[PDB]
Protein backbone atom coordinates (compact mmCIF):
# COMPACT_ATOMS: atom_id res chain seq x y z
CA UNK A 1 0.00 0.00 0.00
CA UNK A 2 1.00 3.38 -0.50
CA UNK A 3 1.00 6.02 2.55
CA UNK A 4 -1.32 9.33 1.77
CA UNK A 5 0.27 12.72 2.11
CA UNK A 6 -1.38 15.37 4.08
CA UNK A 7 -1.38 18.58 3.18
CA UNK A 8 -1.18 21.31 6.12
CA UNK A 9 -1.80 25.17 6.25
CA UNK A 10 1.17 27.02 7.97
CA UNK A 11 2.93 25.54 10.87
CA UNK A 12 -0.36 24.93 13.51
CA UNK A 13 -1.49 22.58 11.21
CA UNK A 14 1.71 21.03 10.06
CA UNK A 15 2.37 20.49 14.21
CA UNK A 16 -0.44 18.71 14.38
CA UNK A 17 0.01 16.40 11.08
CA UNK A 18 3.57 15.91 12.17
CA UNK A 19 1.59 14.21 15.71
CA UNK A 20 -0.70 11.85 13.08
CA UNK A 21 1.71 10.89 11.42
CA UNK A 22 3.52 9.69 14.22
CA UNK A 23 0.66 7.99 16.20
CA UNK A 24 -0.56 6.86 12.29
CA UNK A 25 3.17 4.54 11.93
CA UNK A 26 3.48 7.06 9.00
CA UNK A 27 0.61 5.77 7.28
CA UNK A 28 -0.31 9.18 7.24
CA UNK A 29 2.54 12.11 6.16
CA UNK A 30 2.95 15.65 5.59
CA UNK A 31 3.62 18.64 3.22
CA UNK A 32 2.89 21.95 3.86
CA UNK A 33 2.62 24.84 2.78
CA UNK A 34 1.41 28.65 3.56
CA UNK A 35 -1.89 28.92 2.15
CA UNK A 36 -4.80 26.63 1.10
CA UNK A 37 -4.21 27.69 -2.39
CA UNK A 38 -0.69 26.92 -2.32
CA UNK A 39 -1.48 23.08 -0.50
CA UNK A 40 -4.29 22.51 -3.77
CA UNK A 41 -0.61 22.95 -6.40
CA UNK A 42 1.30 20.76 -4.01
CA UNK A 43 -1.56 18.02 -4.72
CA UNK A 44 -2.38 19.20 -8.23
CA UNK A 45 1.68 18.91 -8.76
CA UNK A 46 1.50 15.24 -6.89
CA UNK A 47 3.51 16.16 -4.11
CA UNK A 48 0.89 15.84 -1.68
CA UNK A 49 -2.56 13.61 -1.55
CA UNK A 50 -4.98 15.75 0.31
CA UNK A 51 -6.26 17.98 2.60
CA UNK A 52 -9.84 19.19 4.08
CA UNK A 53 -11.62 22.30 2.66
CA UNK A 54 -14.38 25.24 2.68
CA UNK A 55 -16.73 25.01 -0.09
CA UNK A 56 -14.46 28.47 -1.55
CA UNK A 57 -11.45 26.30 -1.89
CA UNK A 58 -13.57 23.12 -3.26
CA UNK A 59 -14.58 25.70 -6.31
CA UNK A 60 -10.84 26.90 -6.76
CA UNK A 61 -9.91 23.12 -6.26
CA UNK A 62 -12.12 21.83 -8.62
CA UNK A 63 -11.62 23.65 -11.46
CA UNK A 64 -8.47 22.66 -11.27
CA UNK A 65 -9.73 18.90 -11.31
CA UNK A 66 -9.57 17.73 -7.68
CA UNK A 67 -12.21 15.63 -6.65
CA UNK A 68 -14.61 15.62 -3.19
CA UNK A 69 -13.62 12.61 -0.94
CA UNK A 70 -15.71 12.29 2.20
CA UNK A 71 -17.33 15.11 4.34
CA UNK A 72 -17.13 16.49 7.89
CA UNK A 73 -20.22 15.64 9.51
CA UNK A 74 -21.19 17.26 12.60
CA UNK A 75 -23.78 16.10 15.06
CA UNK A 76 -27.05 15.88 13.46
CA UNK A 77 -29.95 18.50 14.97
CA UNK A 78 -32.28 15.35 14.53
CA UNK A 79 -31.97 11.90 16.17
CA UNK A 80 -30.81 9.57 12.98
CA UNK A 81 -30.14 5.72 13.63
CA UNK A 82 -27.21 5.42 10.55
CA UNK A 83 -23.92 5.66 11.76
CA UNK A 84 -21.81 8.86 10.95
CA UNK A 85 -20.14 8.07 7.88
CA UNK A 86 -22.94 6.90 6.67
CA UNK A 87 -25.73 9.92 7.25
CA UNK A 88 -26.79 12.47 4.84
CA UNK A 89 -24.09 15.97 5.81
CA UNK A 90 -26.77 19.13 6.75
CA UNK A 91 -24.69 22.11 5.56
CA UNK A 92 -24.14 25.06 8.45
CA UNK A 93 -25.64 28.27 8.17
CA UNK A 94 -23.68 31.26 7.25
CA UNK A 95 -24.25 34.10 9.51
CA UNK A 96 -23.72 37.88 9.81
CA UNK A 97 -22.68 38.43 13.56
CA UNK A 98 -22.43 42.04 15.51
CA UNK A 99 -22.44 43.70 18.92
CA UNK A 100 -25.95 43.47 20.42
CA UNK A 101 -24.47 47.10 22.08
CA UNK A 102 -23.77 48.34 18.78
CA UNK A 103 -27.85 49.14 18.38
CA UNK A 104 -27.63 50.69 15.20
CA UNK A 105 -26.24 48.27 12.69
CA UNK A 106 -28.42 46.11 10.34
CA UNK A 107 -27.66 44.52 6.88
CA UNK A 108 -28.73 47.95 5.60
CA UNK A 109 -26.20 49.97 6.99
CA UNK A 110 -22.97 48.00 6.78
CA UNK A 111 -21.43 50.45 4.54
CA UNK A 112 -18.33 51.98 5.56
CA UNK A 113 -18.12 49.59 8.84
CA UNK A 114 -15.82 47.47 9.58
CA UNK A 115 -15.63 44.05 8.96
CA UNK A 116 -14.35 40.79 9.73
CA UNK A 117 -14.17 37.83 7.69
CA UNK A 118 -12.68 33.93 7.58
CA UNK A 119 -10.58 34.66 4.34
CA UNK A 120 -10.63 35.76 0.90
CA UNK A 121 -12.54 32.66 -1.24
CA UNK A 122 -14.49 30.92 1.90
CA UNK A 123 -18.05 30.62 1.94
CA UNK A 124 -19.35 32.49 5.05
CA UNK A 125 -16.58 34.88 5.84
CA UNK A 126 -16.13 36.07 1.86
CA UNK A 127 -18.23 34.41 -1.03
CA UNK A 128 -21.90 34.52 0.34
CA UNK A 129 -21.22 38.17 1.99
CA UNK A 130 -19.21 39.63 -0.62
CA UNK A 131 -21.91 37.91 -3.58
CA UNK A 132 -24.92 39.48 -1.80
CA UNK A 133 -22.91 42.91 -1.19
CA UNK A 134 -21.84 43.46 -4.88
CA UNK A 135 -25.22 42.12 -5.95
CA UNK A 136 -27.11 44.01 -3.83
CA UNK A 137 -24.72 47.55 -4.56
CA UNK A 138 -24.46 46.49 -8.49
CA UNK A 139 -20.85 46.93 -8.06
CA UNK A 140 -18.15 45.35 -8.14
CA UNK A 141 -16.16 47.83 -5.98
CA UNK A 142 -16.14 45.43 -2.98
CA UNK A 143 -12.70 46.38 -1.95
CA UNK A 144 -14.39 49.77 -0.80
CA UNK A 145 -17.40 48.55 0.79
CA UNK A 146 -16.26 48.68 4.28
CA UNK A 147 -13.94 51.10 5.71
CA UNK A 148 -11.33 48.60 6.84
CA UNK A 149 -11.46 44.92 7.32
CA UNK A 150 -9.60 41.96 8.14
CA UNK A 151 -10.03 39.67 5.35
CA UNK A 152 -6.71 37.19 4.94
CA UNK A 153 -5.54 36.68 1.65
CA UNK A 154 -5.97 39.92 0.42
CA UNK A 155 -3.40 42.81 -0.18
CA UNK A 156 -1.85 43.52 3.05
CA UNK A 157 -1.59 47.22 2.67
CA UNK A 158 -5.46 47.38 1.38
CA UNK A 159 -8.05 48.54 3.66
CA UNK A 160 -9.07 44.90 3.61
CA UNK A 161 -6.27 44.07 5.52
CA UNK A 162 -6.06 46.97 7.43
CA UNK A 163 -7.87 44.89 10.62
CA UNK A 164 -5.52 41.92 10.84
CA UNK A 165 -2.92 41.47 13.27
CA UNK A 166 -0.76 38.95 12.18
CA UNK A 167 1.01 36.70 14.72
CA UNK A 168 2.17 37.51 18.27
CA UNK A 169 5.54 39.36 16.83
CA UNK A 170 2.60 40.47 14.46
CA UNK A 171 4.69 39.16 11.32
CA UNK A 172 2.33 37.64 8.81
CA UNK A 173 -0.29 40.31 8.94
CA UNK A 174 -3.34 38.74 6.72
CA UNK A 175 -1.56 35.99 5.91
CA UNK A 176 -4.74 33.35 5.40
CA UNK A 177 -3.37 30.88 7.73
CA UNK A 178 -3.88 30.03 11.30
CA UNK A 179 -0.78 32.57 12.37
CA UNK A 180 -2.75 35.27 11.68
CA UNK A 181 -4.62 36.36 14.95
CA UNK A 182 -7.95 36.87 13.05
CA UNK A 183 -7.98 34.24 11.05
CA UNK A 184 -11.13 31.35 10.04
CA UNK A 185 -13.90 31.16 12.12
CA UNK A 186 -12.49 31.70 15.40
CA UNK A 187 -10.39 34.11 14.56
CA UNK A 188 -13.14 36.57 12.17
CA UNK A 189 -15.64 36.05 15.59
CA UNK A 190 -12.54 37.10 17.88
CA UNK A 191 -11.94 40.46 15.61
CA UNK A 192 -15.86 41.01 16.54
CA UNK A 193 -15.53 39.97 19.92
CA UNK A 194 -12.74 42.77 20.90
CA UNK A 195 -14.81 45.29 18.90
CA UNK A 196 -11.85 44.92 16.34
CA UNK A 197 -14.93 45.00 13.86
CA UNK A 198 -18.64 45.90 13.75
CA UNK A 199 -19.21 42.86 11.75
CA UNK A 200 -18.27 39.10 11.50
CA UNK A 201 -19.09 36.81 8.37
CA UNK A 202 -18.79 33.35 10.41
CA UNK A 203 -21.45 30.16 10.67
CA UNK A 204 -23.80 29.67 13.07
CA UNK A 205 -21.48 27.05 14.70
CA UNK A 206 -18.77 29.53 16.29
CA UNK A 207 -21.06 31.76 18.09
CA UNK A 208 -22.45 28.98 20.20
CA UNK A 209 -18.82 27.42 20.37
CA UNK A 210 -16.92 30.62 21.28
CA UNK A 211 -19.60 31.79 24.09
CA UNK A 212 -21.06 30.71 27.53
CA UNK A 213 -18.28 28.76 28.48
CA UNK A 214 -17.94 26.57 25.48
CA UNK A 215 -14.31 27.80 24.87
CA UNK A 216 -11.97 28.63 27.97
CA UNK A 217 -9.59 30.50 25.79
CA UNK A 218 -9.33 33.89 27.03
CA UNK A 219 -10.82 35.82 24.86
CA UNK A 220 -13.34 34.02 24.64
CA UNK A 221 -13.86 32.42 27.82
CA UNK A 222 -15.85 35.40 29.05
CA UNK A 223 -18.07 36.00 26.44
CA UNK A 224 -21.84 36.00 26.97
CA UNK A 225 -24.71 34.89 23.60
CA UNK A 226 -26.49 37.37 24.59
CA UNK A 227 -24.24 40.10 23.50
CA UNK A 228 -24.50 39.31 20.25
CA UNK A 229 -26.99 39.33 17.35
CA UNK A 230 -27.41 37.75 14.29
CA UNK A 231 -28.21 40.29 10.85
CA UNK A 232 -31.08 39.05 8.72
CA UNK A 233 -31.06 40.18 5.05
CA UNK A 234 -34.43 41.88 5.47
CA UNK A 235 -32.65 44.22 7.88
CA UNK A 236 -34.15 42.70 11.21
CA UNK A 237 -31.66 41.51 14.70
CA UNK A 238 -32.01 38.63 16.01
CA UNK A 239 -30.83 36.54 19.30
CA UNK A 240 -28.48 34.03 17.80
CA UNK A 241 -30.98 31.23 18.76
CA UNK A 242 -32.90 32.15 15.77
CA UNK A 243 -30.21 31.27 12.94
CA UNK A 244 -32.65 29.14 11.21
CA UNK A 245 -34.65 31.77 10.18
CA UNK A 246 -31.57 34.64 10.32
CA UNK A 247 -28.77 33.36 8.18
CA UNK A 248 -27.30 34.50 4.65
CA UNK A 249 -27.39 30.99 3.46
CA UNK A 250 -26.34 27.51 3.59
CA UNK A 251 -22.97 26.29 2.87
CA UNK A 252 -22.01 22.76 1.93
CA UNK A 253 -19.56 21.57 4.66
CA UNK A 254 -16.32 21.55 4.42
CA UNK A 255 -14.58 18.16 2.57
CA UNK A 256 -11.79 16.36 1.75
CA UNK A 257 -10.43 16.82 -1.85
CA UNK A 258 -7.66 14.91 -3.76
CA UNK A 259 -6.79 13.87 -7.52
CA UNK A 260 -8.88 11.50 -8.74
CA UNK A 261 -6.68 8.71 -8.90
CA UNK A 262 -5.64 8.88 -5.40
CA UNK A 263 -9.17 9.31 -4.01
CA UNK A 264 -10.17 5.98 -3.62
CA UNK A 265 -7.30 5.35 -1.65
CA UNK A 266 -7.25 9.02 0.52
CA UNK A 267 -10.54 7.10 0.88
CA UNK A 268 -9.92 4.20 2.62
CA UNK A 269 -6.82 5.39 4.76
CA UNK A 270 -8.87 8.07 6.26
CA UNK A 271 -12.08 5.78 7.25
CA UNK A 272 -9.70 3.75 8.90
CA UNK A 273 -7.76 6.34 10.48
CA UNK A 274 -10.88 8.40 12.08
CA UNK A 275 -11.76 4.31 13.14
CA UNK A 276 -8.67 4.75 15.30
CA UNK A 277 -8.63 8.86 16.07
CA UNK A 278 -11.85 10.02 15.61
CA UNK A 279 -14.59 10.58 17.59
CA UNK A 280 -14.70 7.81 19.97
CA UNK A 281 -11.75 6.42 18.26
CA UNK A 282 -9.70 3.75 19.36
CA UNK A 283 -7.05 5.70 20.25
CA UNK A 284 -9.03 8.94 21.13
CA UNK A 285 -7.84 10.16 23.37
CA UNK A 286 -5.25 8.23 25.24
CA UNK A 287 -2.93 9.25 22.45
CA UNK A 288 -4.37 11.40 19.54
CA UNK A 289 -8.07 12.82 18.35
CA UNK A 290 -7.52 13.70 14.58
CA UNK A 291 -11.07 15.87 15.15
CA UNK A 292 -9.67 18.18 18.21
CA UNK A 293 -6.88 20.52 18.39
CA UNK A 294 -4.26 22.19 20.40
CA UNK A 295 -5.09 26.12 19.35
CA UNK A 296 -8.84 25.73 16.79
CA UNK A 297 -9.66 23.83 13.55
CA UNK A 298 -6.84 22.89 12.64
CA UNK A 299 -6.96 20.21 9.64
CA UNK A 300 -10.62 19.73 10.20
CA UNK A 301 -13.06 21.66 12.40
CA UNK A 302 -13.28 20.77 15.87
CA UNK A 303 -16.88 20.18 15.55
CA UNK A 304 -16.49 17.31 13.24
CA UNK A 305 -18.03 13.95 14.84
CA UNK A 306 -16.56 11.88 11.73
CA UNK A 307 -15.78 12.26 7.79
CA UNK A 308 -18.84 10.67 5.99
CA UNK A 309 -19.31 9.21 2.45
CA UNK A 310 -20.67 11.63 -0.24
CA UNK A 311 -23.85 9.81 -2.03
CA UNK A 312 -23.40 9.94 -5.99
CA UNK A 313 -19.99 10.00 -6.21
CA UNK A 314 -20.52 13.93 -6.92
CA UNK A 315 -18.42 16.54 -8.52
CA UNK A 316 -17.03 18.92 -7.23
CA UNK A 317 -19.91 21.33 -8.88
CA UNK A 318 -22.83 18.95 -7.64
CA UNK A 319 -21.34 18.25 -3.99
CA UNK A 320 -21.45 22.61 -3.89
CA UNK A 321 -24.35 22.47 -5.26
CA UNK A 322 -25.19 25.15 -8.58
CA UNK A 323 -26.79 27.34 -6.88
CA UNK A 324 -23.77 28.10 -4.82
CA UNK A 325 -21.40 27.46 -8.01
CA UNK A 326 -23.45 30.20 -9.52
CA UNK A 327 -22.91 32.74 -6.93
CA UNK A 328 -19.08 32.02 -7.07
CA UNK A 329 -18.56 32.33 -10.33
CA UNK A 330 -20.78 35.91 -10.78
CA UNK A 331 -18.41 37.13 -7.47
CA UNK A 332 -15.40 35.88 -9.51
CA UNK A 333 -16.35 38.15 -12.63
CA UNK A 334 -15.48 41.01 -10.38
CA UNK A 335 -11.58 40.31 -9.89
CA UNK B 1 -16.91 30.42 -15.20
CA UNK B 2 -13.62 29.00 -16.16
CA UNK B 3 -10.26 27.17 -16.34
CA UNK B 4 -8.27 26.51 -13.57
CA UNK B 5 -7.10 29.65 -11.45
CA UNK B 6 -3.12 28.26 -11.61
C1 LIG C 1 -26.15 26.64 15.84
O1 LIG C 1 -24.96 25.99 16.26
C2 LIG C 1 -24.98 25.42 17.51
C3 LIG C 1 -23.55 24.84 17.83
O2 LIG C 1 -23.26 23.76 16.92
C4 LIG C 1 -26.07 24.28 17.55
O3 LIG C 1 -26.24 23.91 18.87
C5 LIG C 1 -25.83 22.56 19.10
O4 LIG C 1 -26.82 21.68 18.62
C6 LIG C 1 -26.45 20.31 18.90
C7 LIG C 1 -27.25 19.38 18.02
O5 LIG C 1 -28.55 19.87 18.29
C8 LIG C 1 -26.73 20.10 20.38
O6 LIG C 1 -26.81 18.71 20.76
C9 LIG C 1 -25.47 20.82 20.86
O7 LIG C 1 -25.34 20.72 22.23
C10 LIG C 1 -25.61 22.34 20.59
N1 LIG C 1 -24.39 23.03 21.02
C11 LIG C 1 -24.38 24.05 21.85
C12 LIG C 1 -22.98 24.54 22.17
O8 LIG C 1 -25.39 24.57 22.34
C13 LIG C 1 -27.35 24.93 17.10
O9 LIG C 1 -28.30 23.87 16.95
C14 LIG C 1 -27.21 25.55 15.73
N2 LIG C 1 -28.45 26.28 15.33
C15 LIG C 1 -29.00 25.98 14.17
C16 LIG C 1 -30.30 26.71 13.92
O10 LIG C 1 -28.63 25.15 13.37
C1 LIG D 1 -25.94 37.43 -7.32
O1 LIG D 1 -26.82 37.65 -8.41
C2 LIG D 1 -26.61 36.79 -9.52
C3 LIG D 1 -27.30 37.45 -10.75
O2 LIG D 1 -28.70 37.27 -10.58
C4 LIG D 1 -27.14 35.42 -9.06
O3 LIG D 1 -27.02 34.50 -10.14
C5 LIG D 1 -28.27 33.79 -10.38
O4 LIG D 1 -28.70 32.82 -9.41
C6 LIG D 1 -29.94 32.14 -9.69
C7 LIG D 1 -30.13 31.13 -8.56
O5 LIG D 1 -29.01 30.24 -8.57
C8 LIG D 1 -29.91 31.52 -11.11
O6 LIG D 1 -31.14 30.91 -11.54
C9 LIG D 1 -29.45 32.50 -12.19
O7 LIG D 1 -29.15 31.81 -13.38
C10 LIG D 1 -28.18 33.24 -11.80
N1 LIG D 1 -28.00 34.32 -12.76
C11 LIG D 1 -26.90 34.63 -13.44
C12 LIG D 1 -26.95 35.79 -14.40
O8 LIG D 1 -25.85 34.01 -13.36
C13 LIG D 1 -26.42 34.93 -7.75
O9 LIG D 1 -27.07 33.79 -7.14
C14 LIG D 1 -26.37 36.09 -6.72
N2 LIG D 1 -25.40 35.85 -5.68
C15 LIG D 1 -25.79 35.55 -4.44
C16 LIG D 1 -24.73 35.24 -3.40
O10 LIG D 1 -26.99 35.46 -4.09
C1 LIG E 1 -1.14 1.22 8.53
O1 LIG E 1 -1.82 0.79 7.37
C2 LIG E 1 -1.77 -0.66 7.17
C3 LIG E 1 -2.50 -1.04 5.87
O2 LIG E 1 -3.85 -0.60 5.99
C4 LIG E 1 -2.49 -1.36 8.31
O3 LIG E 1 -2.25 -2.78 8.28
C5 LIG E 1 -2.10 -0.74 9.65
O4 LIG E 1 -3.10 -1.16 10.56
C6 LIG E 1 -2.13 0.80 9.60
N1 LIG E 1 -1.77 1.33 10.88
C7 LIG E 1 -2.15 2.54 11.40
C8 LIG E 1 -1.56 2.82 12.74
O5 LIG E 1 -2.87 3.43 10.85
FE1 LIG F 1 -16.55 27.33 5.66
ZN1 LIG G 1 -32.30 29.73 4.15
ZN1 LIG H 1 -23.24 12.93 -10.42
Amino acid sequence: YTRVVWCAVGPEEQKKCQQWSQQSGQNVTCATASTTDDCIVLVLKGEADALNLDGGYIYTAGKCGLVPVLAENRKSSKHSSLDCVLRPTEGYLAVAVVKKANEGLTWNSLKDKKSCHTAVDRTAGWNIPMGLIVNQTGSCAFDEFFSQSCAPGADPKSRLCALCAGDDQGLDKCVPNSKEKYYGYTGAFRCLAEDVGDVAFVKNDTVWENTNGESTADWAKNLKREDFRLLCLDGTRKPVTEAQSCHLAVAPNHAVVSRSDRAAHVEQVLLHQQALFGKNGKNCPDKFCLFKSETKNLLFNDNTECLAKLGGRPTYEEYLGTEYVTAIANLKKCS
Amino acid sequence: LEACAF
